[PDB]
């Protein structure tokens, strides 16, 4: 199957370009269209425009002035600029094959004049008061960073089932914090190690903590 | 260009039960060659959206028949036979007979399921954190339904207020059940004055509220 | 399966 990702900053501040990236494996983009869509905070979704097999470009005239998409075969990559960005421009990102039958993940862009910053990575440390009979939850409290997202992943991605890792709340303080949980077995502590895997691109930081009892 | 209107933007339905949301666009769909391009997307929460219907009534690849689609012109349902717990998320009608491309709003289907309790997990502050000079005090309500639960913090016996921020998952696509975090924010002075503290939870689906608490030693 | 108008 076609697989796609898109890979841009997190951040771009206000009337400046912004600029994203779609790699696409599987398939060759000589041959298909190539779309850019986007979904804006609780907003529905809107579409902006694609490119063609040959090159030709499509373009929502709501952005047209604004926007381009362009392709690299070589890299088997297309790309999208738009240039001169309001908090309107705020949204999540998305790359897609014709029909949108495939899909990239999405990439989340906000607009904004403030700094990014990266995370403080804190243990939620398994206790006697964090263990249900059989079952015992320990986590990782990721404080403090701007802008959205964090990635948390568990032991390299080995460890997938039962974790929580809960929407991002933004503070007073103009920062974001989250938590990511997971629940094991009581008798794997002491014994299995549990290390969390903080993503934060935006800032170009990655943290890894490991949770002890 | 061309808008799309769904309704209602908010569809609770109960497992089992059937479900129906309405798009209506505000021009005709129906291209010269005989073909309608109404179309409709699930996003499963934590995803991008897949394309769930195509043409107004053609199932994609991979969609149950519980799904069915109607409609002409300008007024269209999308059906569910019986909700099933996968069908958590937005559902969006787009359209692809004009330039561009437009999307409904999206309805946000949410999952009446059977009534079940949190597990409850309380998690002091590190030491680290407390030398930057703050103190979080988590407390997790684990997979429990429905998403309304009442968290109070008690810091040796007193009853906290206005120091606490809670964050729910999204319903679980498998299991459509919540989680919740209560995080209480203190200064390290302000926590080291202090023994006990507690987390106190009470939900529909206990008989009486559940306490964990630990003792700062 | 064509779900879209493409020109």
């Amino acid at each position: 199957q076609v697989q796609l990702q898109e890979s841009g900053p997190g951040l771009v501040k206000p009337s400046q370009t912004l600029s994203l990236t779609c790699t696409v494996s599987g398939d060759s983009i000589t041959s298909g269209y190539w779309n850019w869509i986007r979904q804006p905070p609780g907003k529905g979704l809107e579409y902006i425009g694609y490119i063609r097999y040959s090159g030709r470009t499509y373009y929502n005239p709501s952005l047209k002035s604004r926007v381009t998409i362009s392709r690299d075969t070589s890299k088997n990559q297309f790309s999208l600029k738009l240039s001169s960005v309001t908090a309107a421009d705020t949204a999540v990102y998305y790359c897609a094959s014709v029909y949108f039958t495939y899909w990239g993940q999405g990439t989340l862009v906000t607009v904004s004049s403030a700094s990014t910053k990266g995370p403080s990575v804190f243990p939620l440390a398994p206790s006697s008061k964090s263990t249900s009979g059989g079952t015992a939850a320990l986590g990782c409290l990721v404080k403090d960073y701007f802008p959205e997202p964090v990635t948390v992943s568990w032991n390299s991605g080995a460890l997938t089932s039962g974790v929580h890792t809960f929407p991002a709340v933004l503070q007073s303080s103009g920062l974001y914090s989250l938590s990511s949980v997971v629940t094991v077995p009581s008798s794997s502590l002491g014994t299995e190690t549990y290390i969390c895997n903080v993503n934060h691109k935006p800032s170009n930081t990655k943290v890894d903590k490991k949770v002890e009892a | 260009d061309v808008v799309m209107t769904q309704t209602p933007l908010s569809l609770p339905v109960t497992l089992g039960q059937p479900a129906s949301i309405s798009c209506k666009s505000s021009q005709s769909l129906l291209d010269s060659d005989g073909k309608t391009y109404l179309n409709w997307f699930q996003q499963r929460p934590g995803q991008s959206p897949k394309r769930l219907i195509s043409l107004v009534s053609k199932l994609d690849s991979g969609v149950p028949d519980r799904f069915s689609g109607s409609g002409s012109g300008t007024d269209f349902t999308l059906k569910i036979s019986r909700v099933e717990a996968e069908d958590v998320g937005v559902y969006y009608c787009w359209q692809g007979s004009h330039f561009p491309y437009t999307f409904g709003q999206g309805t946000k289907l949410e999952i009446k399921r059977t009534v079940a309790a949190p597990s409850v997990f309380i998690f002091p502050p590190s030491d680290e954190q407390l030398k930057s000079g703050t103190a979080s005090v988590v407390c997790l309500l684990n997979n429990f339904y429905p998403r309304e639960a009442k968290v109070q913090w008690k810091v040796d016996n007193a009853l906290q207020s206005g120091n606490s921020q809670e964050s729910v998952t999204e319903q679980d696509s498998k299991d459509s059940t919540y989680s919740l975090s209560s995080t209480l924010t203190l200064s390290k002075a302000d926590y080291e004055k202090h023994k006990v503290y507690a987390c106190e939870v009470t939900h529909q689906g206990l008989s009486s509220p559940v306490t964990k608490s630990f003792n700062r030693g | 399966i064509i779900n879209k108008k493409l020109d």
